[PDB]
């Protein structure tokens, strides 16, 4: 029942100093060896610091760590932060036949330039109408800021069942992108005549139209 | 008025923030008048600090 | 120096045993004393340690996962494989095998993570129906096409254009779940509308869960 | 405020912005050298812990 428990997310500038803790529940920090872990997103994690104070050749010396026995706390001193250091913290104990990570330590970071919010519209193909299925795509794209809101409409009704959108996702020239779906069945695809999506977006709206075709 | 404080051991408000002057300094500090060149009328603000 | 890769499938339906083998190049199992560990880690969330084993039998299993781990090595094919079994929808983690120098220490080398996220056995492939650009679906001297992949299980789907031969404007989307189970994705390409009517632009979406590959060409719209 | 020259009687208010000799250096509202702000901004973020 020995865990080990850890600040989730500690911020600092670069540059200045900061202590990330490590506190064992029931044992002792002082009775095993405590093992930080710096792992970058989408990477395996990488030992950054073993032995309570010993360092691997490789890493930069301010990855520095302290044991307070008294307090039942692993202390990890950091100097000097960096841009690379933006990474997760664990740390590892083993208590009696059974390694026992950390919580794990998420260090916060740090505004993309406004943009057009532009709209396509498309209307369901005729091999998903030979499926019996008809789905109407909304695309919104190369816009910021990432705080827009779909209304499908049905010539004047707006429709609301059915409507799956996707969270904006930064693109590659530092600008968004969002889509938006309306499942429909084919009988009410061609039910009404005209189908739109409007796309708001810092005031102004931005509305496309399609027909069946 | 700041001819002055360019010597080994002074302290003001240029000297100190511009161009310290260390005490084994072996340098040698020549200096003239040029207010007819580097001065205008209308207000020589080209040069800053 | 020594090397860990991972391999055997990277989903697994629930109730369901689990198969990851880890395989070790420029190195010996045996030789040196040391120590194999396998470590999950899921998404967002912290570390986990599942087990340790010795180039021998020596077995240790975490508590939590106790009466679940089933590790073997092989000495023959210098690699040590992991077994779990009864795994449910939490089981969602990226699996890590390393080296372990020391038994109650450091590690030294991880392996890149094999992340396995699966919570259902749906298995369904991927609906790629083209997006035929038209008058209205363009805004300007440019044009949008592409293809809507939808109703597909699970993640992830893989799209190119034109076998990745058209990489500039094209915007893959994160997918979204829909309103019963499954998922929906879209990707698409900006291109000037002089080029629609003497380009052909194909879409190739790879769903290697279900094993299915799709190429669908996209053309503008004809009136009916 | 995070620096002071000594400490304060309680229950008063201190709305002194001067610059302290927080640092060895002389700085008693002059520019001198290591002067940093008794006042500095703070730190909040609606996404921290």
């Amino acid at each position: 029942n020995f865990m080990l428990t850890q600040p989730h997310s500690v911020s600092e500038s670069p540059g200045k100093t900061v202590t990330i803790s490590c506190t064992g529940s029931s044992g002792s920090i002082a009775s095993n060896y405590v093992q930080w872990y710096q792992q970058r997103p989408g990477s395996a994690p990488t030992t950054v610091i073993y032995e309570d104070n010993q360092r691997p050749s490789g890493v930069p010396d301010r990855f520095s760590g302290s044991i307070d026995s008294s307090s039942n706390s692993a202390s990890l001193t950091i100097s000097g932060l960096k841009t690379e250091d933006e990474a997760d913290y664990y740390c590892q104990s083993y208590d009696s036949s059974n390694v026992v990570f950390g919580g794990g330590t998420k260090l916060t970071v740090l505004g993309q330039p406004k943009a057009a919010p532009s709209v396509t519209l498309f209307p369901p193909s005729s091999e998903e109408l030979q499926a019996n299925k008809a789905t109407l795509v909304c695309l919104i794209s190369d816009f910021y800021p990432g705080a827009v809101t779909v209304a499908w409409k049905a010539d004047s009704s707006p429709v609301k069942a059915g409507v799956e959108t996707t969270t904006p996702s930064k693109q590659s020239n530092n600008k968004y992108a969002a889509s938006s779906y309306l499942s429909l069945t084919p009988e009410q695809w061609k039910s009404h005549r005209s189908y739109s999506c409007q796309v708001t977006h810092e005031g102004s709206t931005v509305e496309k139209t399609v027909a069946p075709t | 008025d700041e001819v002055r404080q360019i010597a080994p051991g002074q302290t003001g408000k240029i000297a100190d923030y511009n161009y310290k002057l260390p005490d084994d300094f072996t340098g040698c500090v020549i200096a003239w008048n040029s207010n007819n060149l580097d001065s205008k009328v209308g207000g020589n603000y080209n040069y800053l600090y | 120096q020594v090397q860990l890769q991972e391999s055997g499938p990277g989903l697994v339906k629930p109730s369901e045993t689990l198969s990851l083998t880890c395989t070790v190049s420029g190195g010996s199992v045996s030789s040196g004393g040391y120590f194999w560990s396998w470590i999950r880690q899921p998404p967002g969330k912290g570390l986990e340690w599942i087990g340790c084993i010795y180039y021998s039998g020596s077995t240790n299993y975490n508590p939590s996962l106790k009466s679940r781990v089933t590790i073997s090595v092989d000495t023959s094919k210098d690699q040590f494989s992991l077994k779990l079994s009864s795994v449910t929808a939490a089981d969602t983690a990226v699996y890590y095998c390393a080296r372990q120098l020391w038994l109650r220490g450091r590690f030294d080398y991880w392996g890149q993570g094999t992340l396995v996220t699966v919570s259902s056995a749906s298995t369904k492939g991927p609906s790629v129906f083209p997006l035929a650009p038209s008058s209205k679906s363009t805004s300007g001297g440019t044009a949008a096409l592409g293809c809507l992949v939808k109703d597909y299980f699970p993640e992830p789907v893989t799209v190119s254009w034109n076998s990745g031969a058209l990489t500039s404007g094209v915007h893959t989307f994160p997918a979204v779940l829909q309103s019963s189970g499954l998922y929906s994705l879209s990707s698409v390409v900006t291109v000037p509308s002089s080029s629609l009517g003497t380009q052909t632009y194909i879409c190739n979406v790879n769903h290697k869960p279900s094993n299915t590959k799709v190429d669908k060409k996209v053309e503008p719209k004809s009136c009916d | 405020r995070l620096f002071r020259k000594s400490n304060l009687k309680p229950f008063e208010r201190d709305i002194s912005t001067e610059i302290y000799q927080a640092g060895s250096t002389p700085c008693n509202g002059v520019e001198g050298f290591n002067c940093y702000f008794p006042l500095q901004s703070y730190g909040f973020q609606p996404t921290n812990g």
